């Protein structure tokens, strides 16, 4: 028979850590417990790399269990940006793969402009030499007489009048205008992104007692770089110029792509969301392990999200840690902060 | 983690707080009780008196308005509790049914410290405890026979579920040019009372409802978008050996937790089908 | 009726420094005289040019009346020589008769080929000594120039300069110029640079050695050989000046006389009218130009001091005589002689 | 310059020196007598007695061999003078000739001191000083009647067959006389015909310029000049004018360079001659 009220039951409830909450069958015990939900694990290996700062085992199952092809790269990379480290492995990414004449019998002044410069030079007169030389397309010559002299404007006269009809007819005219003026705008904007590994050398060779300008000018190609298919390599220029934020961007930018990529791969909403989530951030907390590197509101706000799916795991301990890095100036981060903490404590 | 004989009577309902380590029961004995469990040890904190009949259900209180507790119980009326200075106290009491109030439930602290009541008098109640103290709730008809759950439909504009004994399932919303929650939508689906509705909080497009029945199944309901209908869809093929009586949600994973009268509780999940299975 | 002894007559004879020597009519007592013979005069400008030091009046003496042209510029030559003096004579005849800068880098570009690409690998890498070899191993002059002038490297700035020469110095005589004034020389120039541009080399002589006078006299005279050489003549003797060669210019001279006595027999001249005045001239313009040099060692010109210290003592002017002896090497037992007759004969 | 009443008797010579300083005179008074003349001045050194009759000429030996001089006279004698130390003694006397001695000539320095002598007796005489002081002369019959002069060639420009000198005779010839190293003596090389009366005097110029310089004064009031070419070649004559001369000539002497001859005649005067163009001669001096 039915009836209105009181009749016996669990009563079963969830609460904050994963817990379930039930009354026991002689109705008047109270049990709580933390399920085991088959596909949520508590994250061990970023708990236990994060303390003893070895991604090995982390990069060796990430890169073992990839996804698309893009991931495997980003792997890759930590994958032996782990083993040789930062510092060596931005050296092994930026790098590379007659005189006489015996005078011999007569000869002549022949012509004015000759008899010109040859009476200036003898007459002790090296300056108008140079100048009746470049009025004149002897340009060699006015060059000639200038790497002999120690008079610098003039020792400079020449350089502004090679390049002022070539630098344009030739690359490395343009490249030299650039070494002699010392400056790299002009590459550093136009030269093709092809040769970049150069535009790279020439920053570290122009500036390099001046670390400011050395990474605002290496970020600026960095830029280039990935907008201009070389994507692989803008983060190879930003891991060197200690621009975490800039990698951080691109990554935020590729998420959903790479969540729709695993939810056509047989997964519930929930397992894709989850997935992902989960390799971004065990990818960009390996990342910012070998950088020198929050203040991105996305990436906060994703941070944040990994808090919950971790404290659901009842791993209070990792989801703290998260925390920490968390700037201690957010709400949501101060209001889950004193939540994990009664919570664990 | 056990705690045996928290109670000599029947007990009804066991929640904890926000941060999962305060218990809080409640049974016939006409009292609730306060726990403190950590690993596998527990220490009683109280026993909450004033009920003149058996209490039915407890919600915990958002920790940003204190530390508070609400009941309700056959006698008909709630009772809300408090823990200042480090005793709990009777602070407030909401009495407008005439009947066994069976359901109460906090509304998402961003409506401030709103109350969600259902009762065997067919209506429900939605109270706020205003500047000074006292109360000026808002009263519906909600169920012919008797509203046994109410449920709060996360926040965005306000919406929840109740559950009647009218074999009916209810989406209200709140109007303004009527200054009270208005029927949305009804969902037939049970050819026996309903015993507890449940909407889950996650936040996906999909909002997700589960019902549970004195005829021995579970619906779950789903609603795509605002132009979508709600859709049933059975929890399992085979109705249930006895009665369902509770349901619950998790907080992340909408993972749902079924509480059946052969005192068994069976967890669900949700697949690439869109059809549940044992999680 | 004729007799054989103790006829009366004037019994003359000749003696050194023209002395005529004859009984007096009274035959009782002797009269040495100093005869006049037409053509024969002591040379008393010659005297007195020697004695003051101003050659102006047997300057122009010789100018009014000189034999041959080349003769006639020699004289010209003495003349200005007198008046301007040695030195602004020498500064008068060796004496001869910004840009545009706007380049701005436009639009994207690109290393193409494996040598424009590996330069530049050699400029930023900062490996500035390489970038100049590959651009020499390339026929990239001017950029290993543009490059070099911008280091302040030596052994590599010339190895620029070197590989210039060794293809343009053939090729043009401009470059050829500059590899000499580069390598701070001038053989090349003296040797072989056009003898018409001799002022180019003479002025080169001299800014080159201007604390070695010895060097620069032996370039000078170098030259001075060449213009001669080559139909040079008035300019060789020039440089000689110049170089203080007064040996050079006594060769010259020397050497055209013969030709000289005898486009001077031809003007119906004596062979005694011929060889007089001949040698006359010849000491003459020799004792002038003499004056303005910087200076006896020469056989061939010794003898002629002695043949011009002959025909001196027979005017009788002793004096003069004494002067000329006394320029000659004491250490001559011609002049040791001569000059004891002349001591004797005149003190 | 004049040095008047030298002597009393009548001067027959008067030579200057090496250096035209010394002065040597005789005269019929038979004496010599030497000064020493300066500017228009001069001083009376000493007076050379000995010879026994006039005396008729003098030379001065080359300084080298020191201050000596040489006279011959009337008497057959020639008598070598010397000063040592403003002292004149005799040092040396000449006497192989058998009538009158009328010249006396010391030869060019490079033969030493060797001197040339002409005597009436138709015979010359070479001597020279050996090294104690006495001689060994030569001795030719050089011409017919009596020989009047003889002087030298210049030295050749040390081979002894390269000397000649010159004699003039009163048989109107001029012969010309080489020495022999075979015959041990000067031989004749040639007899230059042209003069018709008694040969005066006769003088070898010096002049060092291709060709020979004879110069022939007579009797006869002519003055051959003669040339020669060729070292073997003849003797050209040429008169040197084509009219006599107003009196006899007496003396002839070249001068020591130009060639300039000197000529002295009876009526006591002295013309100069240069030779021209033409190969003829001419006054050398403003005519008289």
């Amino acid at each position: 028979a039915p009836t209105w009220y009181g009749e016996p039951s669990p009563a079963a409830h969830w609460a904050f850590g994963g817990k379930l909450v039930q009354i026991t069958p002689d109705g008047k015990g109270v049990s709580i417990t933390n399920p085991k939900i088959s596909g949520l694990e508590s994250n061990t290996t970023l708990s236990e790399a994060l303390k003893t700062k070895d991604f090995k085992p982390l990069i060796n199952q990430r890169l073992v269990k990839v996804i698309d092809d893009v991931n495997e790269e980003d792997w890759n990379l930590l994958e032996k940006l782990s083993m040789d480290g930062t510092e060596e492995f931005l050296k092994e990414a930026l790098a590379f793969d007659e005189t006489n004449f015996q005078p011999e019998g007569d000869f002549s002044l022949s012509g004015n402009i000759e008899q010109t410069i040859s009476k200036n030079l003898v007459s002790g007169n090296i300056k108008s030499a140079v100048k009746n030389s470049l009025e004149n397309d002897l340009l060699m010559e006015a060059m000639v007489i200038a790497l002999d002299s120690n008079n610098e404007r003039l020792k400079e006269s020449v350089k502004n009048a090679y390049f002022a009809k070539y630098g344009s007819k030739s690359s490395l005219s343009r490249i030299l205008y650039s070494i002699s003026k010392r400056e790299v705008d002009d590459l550093v904007e136009n030269l093709d992104v092809s040769q970049w590994k150069f535009i790279s050398k020439a920053i570290q060779n122009l500036y390099p007692n001046d670390i400011a300008q050395r990474n605002e000018m290496l970020i600026k190609l960095g830029d280039r770089l990935k907008e201009n298919g070389h994507r692989q390599d803008s983060l190879t220029l930003y891991l060197a110029a200690g621009s975490l934020d800039k990698v951080a961007s691109i990554w935020l930018s590729e998420f959903p792509d790479l969540e729709d990529k695993l939810k056509k791969d047989n997964k519930t909403i929930y397992e894709a969301h989850s997935e992902c989530l989960t390799e971004f951030i065990e990818r960009f907390t390996v990342f910012s392990n070998f950088i020198n590197g929050i203040n991105n509101e996305q990436l906060i706000a994703k941070f944040l999200e990994f808090i919950n799916l971790t404290t659901s795991t009842g791993n209070f301990e990792l989801a703290t840690e998260f925390l920490n890095s968390l700037p201690s100036d957010n709400e949501e981060v101060k209001t889950e902060k004193a939540r994990v903490l009664i919570a664990s404590g | 983690v056990v705690i045996a004989n928290a109670h000599n009577e029947l007990i009804h309902d066991a929640v904890l707080d926000y941060y999962g380590k305060r218990l809080a029961t409640c049974s016939s004995d006409k009292t609730i009780k306060i726990f403190e469990v950590e690993g596998e040890t527990h220490k009683l904190i109280d026993t909450l008196t004033g009920h003149e009949g058996p209490v039915w259900r407890v919600d915990w209180a958002h920790p940003k308005f204190g530390t508070i507790l609400a009941s309700c119980s056959y006698d008909g009326k709630v009772l809300i509790w408090k823990e200042e200075n480090g005793r709990w106290s009777q602070i407030a009491v909401h009495a407008v049914h005439s009947a066994s109030v069976n359901s109460v439930q906090w509304a998402p602290h961003e409506y401030g410290p709103l109350l969600l009541v259902a009762s065997s008098d067919g209506k429900v109640s939605v109270v706020e405890f205003k500047e000074n103290g006292t109360t000026s709730p808002i009263i519906i008809d909600a169920h012919a026979i008797g509203v046994n759950s109410a449920s709060w439909a996360p926040a965005t504009s306000r919406k929840f579920v109740t559950g009647g004994a009218d074999n009916l399932v209810k989406i209200w919303k709140y109007n303004s040019d009527a200054q009270t929650y208005v029927l949305e939508s009804t969902l037939e689906g049970h050819s026996d009372w309903v015993r507890d509705v449940a909407w889950s909080p996650t936040v996906l497009l999909r909002s997700y409802l589960a019902s549970v029945s004195q005829d021995r199944t579970c619906i779950i309901w789903t609603q795509d978008n605002e132009q979508g209908p709600w859709k049933k869809t059975l929890l399992k093929e085979e109705k249930f050996p006895d009665v369902l009586w509770r349901a619950s949600w998790s907080l992340s994973g909408n993972v749902l937790a079924l509480s059946g009268g052969d005192n068994k509780v069976t967890l669900w999940k949700e697949n690439l089908e869109g059809k549940w299975e044992p999680a």
